[PDB]
């Protein structure tokens, strides 16, 4: 379903932004 | 520039990512943080590409399974948006894997992330407009059926009328109840709720006026026109309450330019 698919995209983008943070900081 | 989240569902899904983007921007204004290498983002970007591809397929399935022409028109432009933004993210990960300190790659990262946020918002909004249109179709059904009251002259047609209307009302009320919980403005919630409450109180009153009318026609006491008029007044007050609900729902949406 659409809502779950958007939750997954929001999740992937959050993980991406979190990974973009310097190692470490 | 940044998208507005109109319902509580949309806010819960998107708000946290919107916050994450702002945190990254603010973090980069600190001297200890800017200048530092952005780690390898190939894999995390692959995940996003996978989630974008899933979202586009689910949306396409939603476009090929619906009767909603407005939806069929609005979704695609949103698919293009998130796919374009996803392309920027992919590009930035490439740039950053050769130059981890690129400033323009970091910009592509932020722009791609913002674009996915707004593209997803647009899509969720379009889907939300369509759900609201389903609610409006039910209300409009009830509105139409209320005029069927005018062709009911026998006790048998009355029982049929009542059988059919009761469940339609119950269904409208549930949908309105569910909807009021999605709204971010209390003004709209109480309007919707009070209107639905008034229509529920008017039902038994309408059914009683219809019965008095049928009875009068049969028994023949001469007061038939008073009975008709009273039934019509009830239909009229109910129809105005429903039109108010339809209008608040239309006010609660139509939100984007699209369609």
């Amino acid at each position: 379903p659409l809502l779950q698919a958007a939750k997954g995209l929001a999740g992937a983008v959050s993980e991406l932004l979190r990974s973009a943070q310097p190692a470490s900081a | 520039h940044m998208p507005v989240f109109h319902t509580r569902t949309i806010e819960s899904i998107l708000e946290p990512v919107a916050q994450q983007i702002s945190h990254l921007v603010i973090m980069h204004e600190e001297g200890e943080v800017d200048g530092k290498a952005i780690p390898d983002l190939t894999a995390p970007v692959a995940a996003v590409q996978a989630a974008v591809s899933n979202l586009v397929r689910v949306g396409k399935e939603t476009v090929q399974t619906t009767e909603d022409q407005i939806l069929k028109r609005d979704m695609p432009p949103a698919f293009i948006k998130v796919e374009n933004a996803c392309t920027k993210l992919v590009q930035a990960a490439q740039m950053l894997q050769s130059d981890p300190y690129s400033v323009p790659a970091r910009d592509y990262l932020i722009d791609g992330s913002r674009g996915i946020l707004s593209g997803t918002s647009d899509l969720l909004l379009t889907f939300d407009e369509a759900e609201v249109r389903k609610i409006i179709r039910v209300c409009k059904g009830i509105l139409e059926y209320l005029t069927v009251a005018e062709v009911v002259e026998t006790m048998e047609d009355l029982v049929t009328y009542t059988k059919n209307l009761g469940p339609g009302m119950t269904k409208m009320a549930k949908m309105i109840d569910e909807r009021q919980q999605e709204l971010t403005h209390q003004e709209h919630r109480v309007m919707l709720v009070n209107s639905m409450n008034t229509v529920k109180e008017l039902l038994p009153v309408l059914i009683s006026a219809m019965k008095i009318f049928v009875t009068t026609k049969n028994s023949k006491n001469q007061g038939i026109e008073e009975a008709l008029k009273n039934r019509n007044f009830t239909v009229e007050k109910m129809s105005a309450e429903i039109n108010e609900i339809i209008r608040v729902l239309q006010l609660t949406s139509w939100d984007e330019d699209a369609w």
